[PDB]
RNA sequence: AAACUCCAUAUAUAUAAUUUUAAUUAUAUAUAAUUUUAUAUUAUUUAUUAAUAUAAAGAAAGGAAUUAAGACAAAUCAUAAUGAUCCUUAUAAUAUGGGUAAUAGACGUGCUAUAAUAAAAUGAUAAUAAAAUUAUAUAAAAUAUAUUUAAUUAUAUUUAAUUAAUAAUAUAAAACAUUUUAAUUUUUAAUAUAUUUUUUUAUUAUAUAUUAAUAUGAAUUAUAAUCUGAAAUUCGAUUAUAUGAAA
């Protein structure tokens, strides 16, 4: 949590100067992973050691901001990121119903090639 | 409920003789006092055993009948109590009192 | 039990030579499904150590070659 | 300084308290009334089938002899019927102290203001 | 449930067309699942690490 | 044998119902139920009359699991919001088609028993179907009738016809002269081998004679159609048709019976189902304008969208599977203009009256009488009963030894 | 006692249950179809049946593969396994499990029942 | 009429309770490609919904079974405090503090 | 060493524009107890005391980790690693098939069961959880078949949403209510009867065998179909009909 909280505080300061209304950091439920091992290398499966890993999570939300300013925020905080912190960003773009100019699998191709090869065409002959 | 508590207080033995493995020689049969929680257990088990000799398929019915007969005076577990008290009266001198 | 809709477990075998010459077919494909064509032909089926000679009848179609070449010896105790 | 601010009834005369038992939680709204109770919007006999669970909910009101003097709107989640019924019991006891703080000693003596700590323990 | 099956089949077919989905009213096994499964080769083949390490 | 003549061998629910445990109850003198003088009995516990008890026992108005064995005879609290309110609508409403609802144990069956008591007093003929499950569970014989194109159930019909005869005043039945001539096969073991058939001529024989016809099982379906037709054509006597536990009918569209193709038989293909739904839907119209149809649901049955939709409480959802929504029953109920009467829960004053009667009946434990203030008891029992549920009130008083 | 095709039944026994209990080859589903075909109501008991109805049950039972005929089909399928020399046939001959069960322990029921002339 | 046909053809992608039509695609390798794909489907669905020359599917009622299944997996706290239970006359009344009243002048 | 700690618990502050909603929550920080006080009694090293009770205050009742020494030259050279010694066309390496699943007896640990304080059905405005999982995926709803009105269960078809406090695995289950339940003539049926009517009573029929295995139990086995896989023969899982052992 320590680097996570410190970095979250830095993001809020960056956003303020950029003119971005920000909320958070909202703490999300911590995920706990668990692994149980047998301490001995060969036998003695009666003494088992416990290990765990906690994923700490924080949500910072941005409001009423233009896309260009939002990209500046992400670029700056990426340049000055801390060790052991990961970041996922969901962007929401409101658009018009009808746009201008808009916004085949490998297996299927091989099947067509295989069905044309002689080992298959020799049977499809009707 | 008052009938149940009266029946439990009349059927449960006040004391019970217990064998204590004291010394390499033969154990001693010394009368011991019983508390109310221990008294109720002895009397309840007697009631349940008597109840399970009745004809009803439902335990509640057999228990109800057994409790009604005990509240009306008739029960075969009063003999058990008299036999536990006879043994204790015989071993009255075996008590330690210190 | 292989699903019937998938078809038989067809394996590469030399059946043409065994039908024009009568030679036995030596194979390790114990999973192979005995097809109705095999009827009458002679097979030598591996059991892990030796090749068991077996001729296919009409009551063997659908079964698999491995079913007719036992791989273990009958158990016995030193009574 | 201290971290305790006097509890008082809200704008609608309601005393709000939270209670916990095992994995269950309960948030009750106690107001002066005539003994009407609602659990998660449902009648008490509907939500709690066991009469012993209903008797547990009533016990704090029975200690202060105020069973017909309050309306309870209880909301509960988590655990099972026993945890929820006793979590509501604990929350009603904590909400009744605002109406008369002189009865806290009697509620403590009855044992309804003590949070039950017992929970499922992973075998060690 | 009272909606005629013919009407519900017309909706299913048209809906499938709009959403580029495979409409197989009969239920014949088509193998479409095989064509849609993801390729796990790249992940499987990197189990032991990147082979182009400095030695 | 292990079972003696007086041994209690059944389970608890059947023992309490059948073991005649009311014999030891103390006789109390209570006012009698009379709707014409309800002003004197409103909000008071009353017993039924001797003429009402005889009829209601033959109709099946009193059921097991109603703690009836606590009292010398079954008693009822004449309520203003349930008993008086319902009986006034029954006397005033022009349609007179009702379905009684409410939460499990709220007192829907007792309300129906009070409507039966009113009908007995008001010189009406009561046709009650207490337990519809008996003709839907597949535990009695069934036969197909070609002339009716329905599956008739002779064993059940024999019991039902006797209940209609023994529960209703013979004088009322004798007043209804027959409108048509009827001929049936004779099953009377005295002259069956002498008289092939028994004829009932019009204007000479009455509906009382029709209810005493002993016929062969295969002709008993035609006897039930005649009885209903004769009672629906006459305009002299009002007919009160009642069905308790009607929720079972609404939620069991297909009986346990199977036809010759191992297909379960639709309930409306049974004469009992068809007859029941013909009276409810209005297909079978009664000439007398005071005839009523009172249905009651029970909490022992599963619930689904059938009844709520029929009553207009929820919108129709067409994609609900048939097992949870039967559109044919909804159509029949709405064609008959059946109206809902929800039985309200007891108020605290009604709880006080019931607990005051229980004290005089000597059914209250000593922990609720000694060392407890009367006001505290009423408040506690009103809280522990869910704020009015009569069944939870009785259980808190006589079936809570904790 | 009601006798259908030699089998004896206690009067109280439910017909659909009794048929699937005493007759080899008839189970719960098959018994229900027989009763549905003969117009017997779901929970009818044996003592209720008349002689015409007892004969109808025997007729429908005699048009099915039950008792010896059904048992012979199993004995002939097992014999075919031994005739072709399949691994399964040998297991039946050796009184050993034929469906992959371990034999280091247990395997007691296969030892008592697995045989070419299976009951 | 076109709104009804649109909702019928969306099937599980429409939630009547919230009125939201949501469809996602990750079939292509680039987000821009996937965005166009969803846009193109939206135009196709709108064109079919606005072409009521052959069929309008007005007889066909909206199917919500998918939404019902989702609702059963989320806990619904849909109960509010009864209004006739509120006792506004029992709320604490602000007391008069001369100091605060005098410190404001 | 103990403690000081960390967890749990209680409380306070901060964070969430309360639609990622569980605010009855999430998780950062801080506080709290190794509880405290008064009185009587019994002992004492009798005093500024312990054991006890009584009264008062309090949410306060549980845990983890916490290191030093020695032994069994206890297990492991088969998690990997080292010395010595041995193999080097083989004691190294690859492929196909087989084996590790054999079966007299014996032993350990489990599962299921041997019926009525207990098993089976049914319960849709859907009684009531927690902790986890889903990019080497979790799979909704719907439709089709088994299969019957439908539900249920299984599989196929199709692949909605979600790579997640959002969607899915997943409507927890027991509980509770109703019905049913062999042994059990304690039943069922036919008549009559009732102020027990889902029921009572009467008279007839309802079996014989039987220390015993039923409508308990589900081993074994026949046939058909399905799932995963390139492949289910030795040797996998599931379903249907039939089989129905021991106990
Ligand atoms: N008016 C009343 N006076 C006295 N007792 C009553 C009254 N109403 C109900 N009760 C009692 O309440 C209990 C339930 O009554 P009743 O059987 O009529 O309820 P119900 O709603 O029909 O039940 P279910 O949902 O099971 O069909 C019984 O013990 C009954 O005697
Ligand atoms: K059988
Ligand atoms: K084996
Ligand atoms: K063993
Ligand atoms: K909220
Ligand atoms: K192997
Ligand atoms: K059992
Ligand atoms: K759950
Ligand atoms: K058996
Ligand atoms: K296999
Ligand atoms: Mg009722
Ligand atoms: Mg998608
Ligand atoms: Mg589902
Ligand atoms: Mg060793
Ligand atoms: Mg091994
Ligand atoms: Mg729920
Ligand atoms: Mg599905
Ligand atoms: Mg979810
Ligand atoms: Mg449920
Ligand atoms: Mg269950
Ligand atoms: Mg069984
Ligand atoms: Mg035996």
């Amino acid at each position: 949590n320590e680097n996570l909280d410190f970095y979250s505080d830095f993001i809020l300061r960056t956003g303020y100067y950029l003119g971005i209304p920000l909320t958070g950091p909202k703490p999300l439920p911590t995920r706990r992973e668990r692994w149980t091992v047998i301490k001995s290398p060969f036998v003695h499966a009666k003494s088992k050691e416990n290990f765990e890993r906690h994923t700490h999570k924080r949500l910072i939300r941005a409001w009423d901001t233009n896309p260009e300013v939002l990209q500046m925020l992400i670029a700056y905080i990426t340049k000055h990121s801390m060790a052991g912190v990961g970041m996922k960003c969901n962007f929401f773009q409101r658009s018009e119903i009808s746009l201008d100019l808009g916004s085949t699998s490998a297996v299927g191709q091989k099947v067509l090639e295989l069905l044309d090869s002689p080992d298959f065409k020799k049977h499809l002959e009707k | 409920i008052q009938a149940l508590e009266k029946s439990l207080d009349e059927l449960a033995p006040l004391m019970m003789t217990k064998t204590f493995n004291t010394g390499v020689a033969k154990a001693s049969v010394i009368p011991v006092p019983l508390n109310k929680r221990q008294r109720n257990r002895i009397a309840w088990n007697w009631i349940v055993q008597s109840a399970n000799q009745r004809v009803s398929s439902d335990f509640a019915v057999r228990l109800g009948e057994e409790l009604t007969a005990i509240a009306k005076g008739t029960s075969s577990a009063f003999e058990k109590r008299d036999q536990i008290h006879k043994t204790a009266i015989a071993h009255r001198a075996y008590i330690q009192l210190k | 039990s292989r699903s019937v809709w998938k078809g038989p477990n067809i394996v590469p075998l030399p059946i043409r030579e065994a039908m024009t010459k009568g030679t036995p077919i030596r194979t390790n494909a114990r999973a192979a499904t005995i097809l109705p064509q095999f009827v009458g032909l002679k097979f030598q089926i591996h059991n892990g150590k030796e090749y068991v000679p077996i001729e296919i009848s009409e009551d063997m179609v659908g079964h698999k070659l491995g079913e007719f070449a036992p791989t273990r010896k009958r158990f016995s105790y030193t009574q | 300084s201290n971290n305790i601010k006097i509890k008082t009834l809200d704008e609608f005369g309601r005393s709000i308290a939270v209670g916990k038992r095992k994995s269950s939680t309960a948030k009750v709204f106690v107001v002066r009334g005539t003994g009407e109770i609602l659990v998660n919007g449902r009648q008490l006999n509907d939500y709690f089938l066991k009469m012993k669970d209903r008797e547990s909910i009533m016990y704090p009101l029975q200690v202060i002899e105020s069973v017909g003097k309050y309306n309870i709107f209880a909301t509960t989640s988590g655990g099972g019927p026993t945890g929820q019924a006793e979590s509501i019991m604990h929350a009603i006891a904590k909400a009744l102290v605002v109406f008369n703080p002189l009865l806290k000693s009697r509620l403590h003596k009855a044992g309804v203001l003590t949070r039950d700590y017992r929970h499922v323990e992973r075998k060690k | 449930m009272n909606v005629p099956k013919a009407r519900l089949l017309k909706v299913a077919e048209l809906s499938a067309k709009i959403f580029d989905q495979n409409f197989n009213p009969s239920g014949i096994r088509t193998g479409s699942k095989i064509l849609n499964e993801r390729l796990k080769g790249p992940s499987v083949a990197s189990y032991y690490g990147n082979p182009d390490i400095l030695k | 044998k292990r079972v003696t003549p007086g041994s209690l061998y059944k389970n608890w629910t059947n023992t309490t119902h059948t073991a005649q445990l009311q014999q030891t109850a103390v006789p109390l003198a209570l006012p009698i139920f009379n709707f014409d003088d309800i002003s004197k009995t409103l909000n008071k516990v009353v017993s039924y009359s001797n003429k009402q008890y005889k009829s209601l026992h033959h109709l099946g108005s009193f059921k097991k699991s109603q703690f009836n064995e606590l009292f010398q005879k079954p008693v009822c609290l004449v309520r203003e919001d349930a008993t008086n309110s319902f009986l006034k609508k029954l006397v005033s409403h022009p349609v007179k088609k009702f379905i009684i609802t409410g939460e499990p144990g709220v007192g829907k069956t007792v309300l129906l028993s009070q409507a039966h008591a009113y009908a007995v007093d008001s010189k009406q003929i009561i046709i009650n179907i207490s337990y519809p499950e008996l003709f839907l569970n597949g535990r009695n014989d069934f036969s197909y009738d070609d002339d009716l194109k329905l599956f008739i159930q002779p064993m059940y019909l024999k019991k039902l016809i006797r209940k209609i005869l023994k529960a209703n005043d013979p004088a009322l039945l004798k007043s209804i002269e027959l409108s048509k001539d009827y001929k049936f096969s004779n099953a009377n073991p005295k002259n069956a081998s002498v008289k092939p058939f028994v004829t009932l001529n019009k204007t000479k024989n009455t509906v009382l004679d029709l209810l005493s016809v002993m016929t062969h099982p295969h002709n008993r379906g035609k006897l039930m159609k005649a009885i209903i037709d004769e009672l629906s054509v006459q305009s002299k006597v009002p007919i009160m048709f009642t069905v308790d536990n009607f929720s079972k009918v609404l939620t069991t569209a297909y009986s346990a019976y199977r036809n010759t193709e191992n297909k379960q038989i639709y309930s409306l293909d049974l004469q009992m189902g068809k007859l029941m739904m013909d009276i409810i839907s209005g297909e079978t119209k009664f000439a007398n304008g005071e005839s009523s149809t009172i249905l009651a649901i029970s909490g022992v049955d599963r619930t689904n969208k059938t009844l709520p939709v029929a009553l207009g409480k929820i919108p129709v959802d067409p994609y609900v599977t048939r097992y949870h929504y039967e559109p044919k029953f909804v159509e029949l109920l709405q064609k008959g203009n059946v109206t809902e009467f929800e039985v309200p829960k007891l108020n605290k004053q009604e709880v006080n009256e019931l607990i005051d009667y229980y004290k005089q009946s000597n059914v209250l434990l000593d922990k609720d009488i000694t060392g407890k203030k009367w006001e505290n008891l009423i408040d506690e029992k009103y809280f522990l009963s869910g704020n009015g549920n009569p069944r939870e009130l009785l259980k808190s008083l006589v079936l809570s030894h904790r | 006692v009601v006798h259908i095709l030699g089998k004896g039944f206690k009067g109280k026994e439910v017909i659909k249950i009794a048929l699937a209990s005493k007759f080899y080859g008839i189970g719960k589903t098959t018994a229900e179809k027989i009763c549905s075909k003969l117009g017997l109501y779901p929970w009818m008991r044996m003592h209720q049946l008349s002689e015409p109805q007892i004969m109808s049950i025997a007729s429908e039972l005699s048009t099915m593969t039950i008792e010896g005929d059904a048992r012979a089909i199993v004995k002939d399928n097992i014999a075919l396994k031994r005739k072709i020399g399949s691994y399964s046939g040998m297991r039946h001959t050796l009184h050993l499990p034929v469906r992959g069960q371990h034999t280091r322990n247990n395997a007691k029921t296969a030892r008592k029942l697995n045989k070419i002339d299976r009951r | 009429k076109s709104l009804h046909k649109f909702r019928i053809l969306a099937r599980s992608r429409y939630d009547h309770t919230t009125d939201i039509f949501k469809m996602s695609s990750d079939k292509f390798e680039h987000a821009s490609q996937n965005a166009r794909y969803l846009h193109d489907i939206l135009q196709r669905l709108l064109a079919e919904s606005k072409d009521l020359t052959e069929d309008d599917f007005s007889d066909v009622p909206l199917d919500t079974r998918h939404t019902i299944a989702k609702s059963l997996r989320k806990k619904k706290r849909d109960y509010e405090f009864p209004e006739h239970w509120k006792r506004p006359e029992d709320a604490p009344k602000k007391k008069f503090d001369i100091v605060d009243q005098l410190l404001s002048t």
